[PDB]
């Protein structure tokens, strides 16, 4: 069952497709601007691996917007 | 019992720390009922004439910093800090305030003395990493507008400065304050980061004195990168 699939850890949610399409448009498109942020990163300095890139930017925000808002990465639209 | 200067002390500090919050409040009886008070009556400056066996004393007292209290005798300048807690020379003291229509009346403990209000002198009452922050700190938090006790700011801010510039030049202020942190959040360590943090600590401080020494920003941040 996708209870057990996710609390194992091979996916990273549960959803109800009724809300599918709001949910997954917000996510994607950040998705997609954190890749092109990414593409700029790797271009100011190659030696860094996509994963460090992950976190950084992930750094970047925490810095930038503070470490109370954290938890917000996971909203969406945020 | 008490000793007369840490009376005055004590007393000055009392009224004037009474009377700025009080300030404060009165601040904020104006703003919720509207009116504009002028700034002037946040009151800072608490005038105190205090006359103990025929010698006037001429006070005034000056909130100096967040934590601290300048007790001013005819320009004179002597730093306290509270929270009543009290901070002095060399010990942690207790007081009480009774007030009276004109007379002064302050308990230390079981102890009581008394003055009546109705002479010009200074008290003498007096790393790197700490020196930096503090003096740091202290003159933003003056020049965020907490204001100014006595003419000496426009030297003390010269030596201030030199201070800080120069100990901005040097380079141990990154290994002074990567040491002392990193010392004081020891445990709760994973080692990679620990050996990492504590060698190049280490090597910072073996570089440190050269002409040409530079943190390895990239290089800390890089470790926590992979491992994060």
């Amino acid at each position: 069952t996708p209870g057990r699939m996710q609390e194992k850890g091979v996916i990273s949610d549960i959803l109800d497709w009724k809300t599918s399409r709001t949910f997954f448009y917000w996510r994607l498109r950040r998705l997609l601007l954190e890749d092109l942020v990414k593409k700029k990163i790797h271009n100011a300095n190659p030696e860094l691996t996509d994963g460090q890139i992950q976190a950084m930017l992930r750094r970047w925000f925490v810095e930038v917007e503070g470490t109370v808002k954290a938890y917000v990465w996971d909203n969406n639209k945020d | 019992r008490p000793d007369t200067m840490l009376g005055v002390v004590c007393g000055a500090l009392h009224v004037a720390d009474v009377s700025l919050r009080n300030s404060v409040s009165n601040f904020l009886h104006s703003l919720e009922r509207g009116q504009v008070l002028p700034a002037h009556t946040l009151l800072n400056t608490v005038d105190v004439e205090l006359i103990y066996e025929g010698v006037k004393y001429v006070l005034k007292v000056t909130r100096q910093s967040p934590n601290s209290y300048v007790v001013i005798m005819n320009g004179s300048c002597v730093e306290v800090d509270v929270h009543l807690l009290l901070s002095y020379d060399g010990s942690s003291y207790t007081t009480y305030m009774k007030e009276e229509v004109d007379r002064y009346r302050i308990t230390i403990g079981n102890k009581t003395c008394v003055f009546e209000k109705e002479h010009t002198g200074s008290l003498p009452r007096i790393k790197l990493h700490r020196v930096f922050h503090y003096v740091l700190d202290n003159l933003v938090n003056v020049m965020n507008g907490y204001c100014l006790p006595d003419p000496f700011f426009s030297s003390k801010v010269k030596d201030w400065v030199e201070r800080l510039m120069k100990t901005l030049r040097d380079p141990s202020l990154p290994l002074l304050e990567l040491q002392d942190i990193m010392t004081s959040v020891s445990g709760r360590i994973p080692p990679n980061v620990e050996k990492s943090i504590k060698k190049e600590m280490a090597q910072y401080a073996s570089n440190i004195t050269s002409v040409l020494c530079q943190f390895p920003s990239q290089q800390i941040a890089n470790i926590l990168d992979s491992h994060a």
